């Protein structure tokens, strides 16, 4: 019975499972129209840095101790080279494995049996159908936290909130021995990760029309 | 599973291209290859986008994947 | 007989066909004629479609859904739904004096200045829609807002559904 | 005498519930930011008048692509009936385009592949010689 | 291999062949060689005399069309449209331009399962038939659709 | 994992990528199951199985 | 007769919110990369134009990577115009790869100074058959 | 579910409708549109002639307005009243004023589930029908309560 | 049992509103989601507006809350 309730909550996941991944197959070209990684990407290939925002921060420590300020920023994950953009996919296509084989212990043997059976299976299967509908909601609070990161860099960027990176390039000629050769040489290496700069006398107003 | 069928019957199966050649000399639409192109969208497995399955079977019900995230779908709850 | 096409804007001759196929009788195809043509019948059939009619006092309101009659993002409206336009034709052949006041609604989300070209492309496609039919140019006015005056809630999902809307106002003196 | 309000479609779904709903916030951050860049960065010139249109450009064409930008140009230089020329050596990272859009101008559709495209290439048109020219950029 | 997709989504050679024979035994040209293929329209079947409208009939055949040409896998679609010589060059190859640009706009509105479409209009200046007697109802005047089957 | 197509990839990013004079593009990237490509403007899905 | 709407249509309030959500981001996008692009006047780029001689009209297909010089001057006798250089050729050597099946000599010559860029540029004469290669300070 | 709350306390959507119908076929108007709804009474049913007193009979319509307000949840309530010009613009601006501050009185302290009403009084300042033959009489005398329903 | 009673029926379950939606375009007075806005003002359980009970179990009946505070009323008397 306890089993049952537990195939049955298996049998609920699953189902659900499968029910989000055909909608999510659905609706393909929003989705990459949307999080244009690609766009979002700078000139060296290199992947834009992560930022996090807070405003109003006020902590009681203990008595006779406030400490408040009026807003924060957080680098999360430093800027790094990267390869291709991320899809989506990356972030919310969850797994699905189909659990065919529900090892029965406890047939039913009397009707009171397999009413509750009934019973204790269908809540099972509305307890798989929250879980599925929580794992949904963490991934995409991540991917969403991740693309405002992306634009939270790029605006204060913007503002002049922290240097752009620099990167150097060294380029050489012909290299190898007689047997092995490489033709040129060209080696990219960022000397300078984006941080944020203390000196507020370089900030810049903003007003709108 | 006749795919020649109202034509010539089956030639034999382009493997330069991974479809079958009818005696009718149209493309069908049938493939017989695993090289070849398809077009699906939808897949199977656990433990995606990641490194596949943990080799190593854990003793609880957790299931890992190879760059160490865990798919709690795919591992036994409570 | 009748062409889907808004019957190639021409004023329709329906009767004669249905106490025809009556005789097919002419009493009870007269009174099933006239029972067709009440504006009672009309109102419930407009209703039965998805919009929606109010009157209280002298003056009377319409209320179209702007996806469900138009295509999606463009002033292109859809003509599927075209016996409700016929009908909402035959039912402002009534009143034939005051003129007739037509709004756009959307939603918030986007530029306001998208919106409110969004809505002013709507209001000139139903204002030439009404003004094809036969009546006079100068008994028509158009406006489209975006989300000035809400009448619904935006964070709500069938509330945003509900905002976007075309409104007909009309007096009667 | 019954009552109903307008709007009513087909049943829905949570997740695309709670897509669109991270989605508008997504829209609506995007549009300040947009609205305060463009104020704090004056434009200087337009991209039209290196890329001018001229006759026979104007084919309609309804296109969705999401591919590699050699094939979908060339297509489109030899619906065009000109010469596709490439400039600079290609680049090690591949580079991707996403385009869906509805009836639109040949000239039209080449600026905004320049624009997707931003600063890693460009574009340059020579009705006169009917030469359609690419080019990649000069960094490294 | 079960598992696996054994053939493409409603792929009948069969069906194939039985809705070109109609087609053929309709009226409306399609022809096939290589990869190539071409369906062609007289106009007739399709609008008004010197009129980008369409009549309400023309749909059953614009759906036979499109489920023909969603049965295989493509990329690239190019329609094109002739007129007859009636008034002037302007108003014809816009006549013909338009014509392209609605029916691009239903076939996209569609299921098609491609993602280039190309519309180009001419007029009067590719003619086939140098028997020009009639006006809209000459052979001459007509739309084509053209495509290479891919793989 | 190393591989061998004429088709761009896309979804886990390699490590290391060579190119032949004809146009055949081969890589060396982490183990996955799963790839990405753009076979001809369309976005497809490649299964891999036996890791 | 019948008339089929859209089959991949959003009907759903949750789908429409989506598309124009779609809409409103690809736009804003694309202003952005609008107003950041920099772009060079077409009447004052420095590239090198066709200097539309006859005997630089005739096709060939090179595949070469390499230096430059030796190439360029080749490329003057297959176009039997005389060469000239100007300048000093530097330690490491200005690189080029040019691989092409079927092209004239003269965007050839116009890719080779597009791939130049800064370091080094070339004149062609027509009064006096002749091509140059300059070097930079 | 056996102990979280199944459903709102008092709700029945079939009473909300088949009282809808009985007042309006009361003839009190019942207007609903978006989230935003109105009640609009006559007072000739109501009040006395240009006097501040209800009349006895009315409070079993008072009852029953009552009654459908408990129904949802409501945040704010609106009340406002309108007459004809029988002397100045005072005497009929502080009898509106007082007409809707006896309902609105009578209303809070019957149980509503509101946490801020509004009473306001107009006068004759917002005709709704020309037609002004009578004077109580007249249909445009009216007073309209009006809220937004909200989650 | 009855949510759209003497109207259409369920259409589906609006999570931002936790509340179905009737086949008439009233917004239907049924819970679909536990995350709608109910007014319990009753509630349940021990050692609340404290820390909560105490996850050890005691000999004696003595049940403490978490911030260390008794209860009576939870413990079993004699």
């Amino acid at each position: 019975k306890e089993t049952a309730l537990s195939v049955g909550a298996q049998a609920g996941l699953a189902w659900r499972a499968k029910i989000i991944d055909e909608q999510l197959n659905k609706q393909a070209r929003n989705l990459d129209a949307i999080y244009d990684f690609n766009s979002l990407v700078l000139e060296h290939n290199i992947l834009p840095p992560v930022l996090l925002e807070g405003r109003n921060t006020l902590n009681l420590a203990d008595a006779q101790s406030i400490r408040i300020s009026d807003r924060t920023y957080k680098v999360a994950k430093q800027a790094h080279f990267i390869t291709t953009p991320p899809t989506w996919r990356q972030y919310l296509w969850m797994d699905y494995v189909k659990p065919e084989a529900p090892n029965v212990t406890l047939l039913p043997k009397t009707k009171a049996e397999k009413e509750i059976w009934c019973i204790y299976t269908e809540r099972g299967w509305k307890n798989g159908i929250d879980q599925a509908n929580t794992i949904l909601e963490e991934n995409i609070a991540r991917i969403k936290e991740d693309f405002g990161g992306m634009i939270l860099y790029r605006k204060l960027l913007a503002m002049n909130m922290v240097s752009p990176p620099y990167v150097s390039h060294t380029d050489l000629g012909v290299t190898g021995d007689g047997s092995e050769i490489h033709i040129d040489d060209r080696v990219l290496r960022i000397t300078a990760l984006p941080e944020l700069n203390v000196n507020s006398a370089e900030w810049r107003a903003a007003v709108a029309k | 599973d006749g795919c020649c069928s109202k034509m010539g019957g089956i030639n034999y199966c382009d493997s330069s291209a991974g479809r079958l050649v009818c005696n009718n000399g149209f493309y069908s639409t049938c493939y017989c290859t695993r090289h070849a192109v398809m077009d699906l969208q939808f897949l199977m497995g656990c433990c995606l986008w990641h490194g596949g399955v943990y080799p190593q079977l854990n003793s609880s019900g957790l299931v890992v994947c190879n760059d160490g995230y865990v798919s709690e779908e795919c591992s036994l709850q409570k | 007989c009748f062409h889907p096409p808004y019957n190639n804007f021409q004023p329709d001759r329906r009767a004669v066909k249905r106490v025809g196929v009556d005789t097919g009788g002419g009493t009870v195809g007269l009174v099933a004629s006239i029972y067709r043509d009440s504006k009672r019948k009309i109102i419930r059939d407009l209703q039965k479609q998805d919009i929606q009619y109010v009157e209280y006092g002298d003056t009377r309101t319409l209320i179209i859904p702007t996806d469900k009659y138009f295509m999606f993002s463009s002033p292109r409206l859809n003509e599927i739904c075209y016996p409700g336009l016929n009908n909402v034709i035959r039912l402002l052949n009534f009143y034939p004096q005051s003129t007739i006041y037509v709004a756009g609604f959307t939603d918030n989300v986007g530029s306001r200045s998208h919106k409110r070209k969004l809505s002013q492309a709507q209001a000139e496609t139903m204002m030439t829609f009404l003004w094809a039919n036969g009546i006079a140019a100068k008994r028509l006015k158009a406006e489209g807002y975006g989300d000035k005056n809400a009448i619904s809630d935006n964070a709500i999902i069938h509330g945003s559904a509900q905002n976007r809307r075309i409104e007909i106002q009309w007096f009667t003196s | 005498m019954k009552f109903k309000k307008p709007p009513i479609n087909n049943p829905s779904d949570d997740a695309t519930i709670k897509l669109a709903e991270a989605a508008v916030s997504v829209s609506d951050s995007m549009l300040e930011m947009a609205k305060v860049e463009k104020v704090i960065t004056p434009p200087s010139k337009d991209n039209t008048l290196t890329i001018p249109n001229a006759y026979n450009l104007q084919a309609r064409a309804s296109v969705d692509w999401s591919g590699p930008i050699e094939e979908l140009t060339a297509r489109i230089a030899k619906a065009a009936h000109f010469r596709f020329r490439v400039l600079g050596k290609s680049p090690s990272v591949p580079v991707l385009i996403s385009i869906s859009t509805k009836d639109e101008s040949l000239a039209e559709i080449l600026r905004d592949i320049d624009y997707q495209a931003g600063k890693k290439a460009s574009i340059h048109v020579y009705p006169n010689s009917q030469v359609v020219e690419l080019r990649y950029a000069k960094i490294y | 291999v079960p598992k696996l997709p054994c053939r493409v989504d409603g792929a009948c050679d069969a069906t194939i062949i039985k809705m070109m024979t109609d087609l053929n035994k309709k009226g409306i040209k399609v022809a096939s060689v290589g990869q190539n293929y071409l369906i062609s329209i007289p106009a007739s079947a399709l609008f008004a005399d010197q009129s980008p409208r369409l009549n309400w009939a023309s749909y059953s055949l614009l759906n036979e069309i499109a489920a023909f040409l969603k049965q295989f896998r493509k990329i690239a679609i190019t329609v094109t449209s002739y007129s007859s010589k009636y008034v002037s060059v302007k108003r014809e190859r816009a006549l013909t331009l338009a014509r392209s640009r609605v029916v691009s706009e239903y076939l996209w509105s569609q299921g098609v399962d491609s993602r280039i479409i190309f519309t180009q209009g001419l007029g009067s200046d590719k003619p086939i038939t140098s028997y020009t007697l009639g006006g809209d109802r000459s052979p001459n005047a007509r739309v084509e659709i053209t495509f290479r089957r891919a793989v | 994992m190393y591989v061998r197509t004429n088709l761009t990839i896309l979804s886990p990013g390699w490590l290391a990528s060579m190119t032949s004079a004809d146009g055949t593009h081969a890589y060396e990237m982490q183990k996955s199951p799963v790839l990405l490509v753009s076979w001809h403007g369309k976005v497809m899905q490649l299964k891999v199985e036996g890791l």
